[PDB]
């Protein structure tokens, strides 16, 4: 609880770090075969939490 | 049915097998002989159009 006087975006990352990282991101991986033709689909749906 | 066998030889031999027994071109030569490969001429005319 000090106020301390900083001058640009390096300096707060020193004295306080940065951001948190998420824990919400959900990775979904599909292999499909469509008339003898392979289909990869990737689903990465934005998080609710 | 034609023009989708030439350019199915890029890749797959499934695809050449897919299509000639399982999917549309085996049954679309019934149509006008039905069973007509019981001998070396056509017989059985089981369907005439």
């Amino acid at each position: 609880l000090k106020p301390k006087r900083i001058s640009s975006l390096l300096d707060f990352t020193t004295y306080y770090g940065g951001a948190q990282n998420e824990q919400g991101i959900t990775v979904k991986l599909t292999d499909t075969l469509i008339e003898g033709a392979e289909n990869r689909t990737i689903n990465v749906p934005e998080p609710t939490f | 049915l034609l023009i989708k066998i030439k350019q199915a030889d890029t890749n797959t031999k499934v695809e050449n097998v897919l299509s000639i027994n399982a999917l549309n071109f085996s049954a679309e030569f019934e149509k006008l002989l039905t069973y007509d490969v019981n001998t070396g001429l056509t017989a059985s005319v089981t369907l005439d159009l």
